[PDB]
C-alpha cells in the first residue's frame, strides 16, 4: 500500500506543479498585458481630452 | 503656438485610436479564453493572482522551461502529448488551457 | 442595426449572451461587468460607432438603455 | 533567425535549457557550465557550455 501511493503521490505531484506552472504563466501574462494596455489607454485618454 | 500643438493632439489622437482598437480586440479574445478555464480551471490552478507583478518575458521564459520538462513529462499519453505540443503554438494560446 | 450592434458588442465584451442582454439588462449586475470590464465595454462601444463620449456622460451610462439612449 | 524578433529567440532558447537542464544531470562539468551560462548578460558563458 505504502508503494502505491508513494508512487501516485510523487507522479501527480510532478505533473500538477508542472503543467500549473506551464498553464497558469501564458494565463497570467495575457492578463497583465491587457492590464497594461488598458492602463496606457486610460492615460492616453485622458492626456488627449485634456 | 497653439496650431502647432494641435498638431501633436491629431497626432496623439490617432495613436489613442490605434491602443482603444488593439485593447478592444485583446478583451474579445479574452472573452473566450475565460469561458475555457471559466469551467473550474480559474481558481487556483490556471489564474496564480501572484504572478500579476511580473513581464511578459519571465512569463514566456519560465513557460518554455516548465514545457521543455512537460513534455517529456507528458511523453506516455498520446492525445495529452499532442495537446501539450500544439498548444506549444504561443499564437492560439487558450490550447494550453485545454491541454 | 444600432439597437443589435449594442447587444453584439455588449455581448462579446462582456461573453454574455445575447438574451441576458435586454435594454434594461444593467452591465454590472445584470452582465457581471466589473470595473475593466466596464471600462472596456464602453471603449468597444467607443469603436463600434467611432465615436467618443464625455468622461461623465461614458460613466453615467450603466444599463443596455442608457447606452442605447446615449449612443442613439 | 535574422527574420524572427528577439521574442521567439528568446522563447527557443529557453525552450531548449530546459530540456537541457532535464538533460544535464548526468554530467557534472556540462551542469556547471549551464549554471554559470543560464544569466542572460555572459553569452560567452553558453558558447563555452
Ligand atoms: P476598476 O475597479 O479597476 O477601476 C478602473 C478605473 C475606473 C479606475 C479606470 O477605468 C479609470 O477610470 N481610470 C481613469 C480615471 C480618470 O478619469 N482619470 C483621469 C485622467 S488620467
Amino acid at each position: 500500500a505504502i508503494r502505491v501511493t508513494q508512487s501516485d503521490r510523487d507522479l501527480f505531484k510532478h505533473l500538477i506543479t508542472e503543467a500549473t506552472s506551464y498553464v497558469s504563466a501564458d494565463y497570467m501574462r495575457h492578463a497583465n498585458e491587457r492590464r497594461t494596455h488598458l492602463d496606457e489607454a486610460l492615460a492616453l485618454r485622458g492626456e488627449l481630452f485634456g | 503656438e497653439m496650431e502647432n500643438v494641435q498638431k501633436k493632439l491629431r497626432k496623439l489622437e490617432r495613436d489613442y485610436y490605434q491602443i482603444r482598437e488593439q485593447v478592444v480586440s485583446a478583451k474579445a479574445g479574452w472573452c473566450a479564453v475565460m469561458r475555457m478555464v471559466k469551467d473550474n480551471g480559474v481558481e487556483r490552478r490556471l489564474h496564480r493572482r501572484e504572478l500579476a507583478y511580473m513581464e511578459g518575458g519571465a512569463l514566456r521564459s519560465m513557460s518554455d522551461k516548465a514545457l521543455g520538462a512537460l513534455r517529456l513529462a507528458v511523453a506516455d499519453n498520446e492525445h495529452l502529448r499532442d495537446a501539450l505540443r500544439l498548444s506549444e503554438d504561443p499564437k492560439r494560446p487558450e490550447r494550453k488551457v485545454q491541454f | 442595426t444600432i439597437e443589435e450592434r449594442v447587444k453584439k458588442i455588449i455581448g462579446e465584451q462582456l461573453g454574455v449572451k445575447q438574451e441576458e442582454v435586454t435594454n434594461n439588462a444593467s452591465f454590472v449586475e445584470d452582465l457581471g461587468a466589473d470595473s475593466l470590464d466596464t471600462v472596456e465595454l464602453v471603449m468597444a462601444l467607443e469603436e463600434e460607432f467611432d465615436t467618443e463620449i464625455p468622461d461623465e456622460e461614458a460613466e453615467k451610462i450603466t444599463t443596455v438603455q442608457a447606452a442605447i439612449d446615449y449612443i442613439n
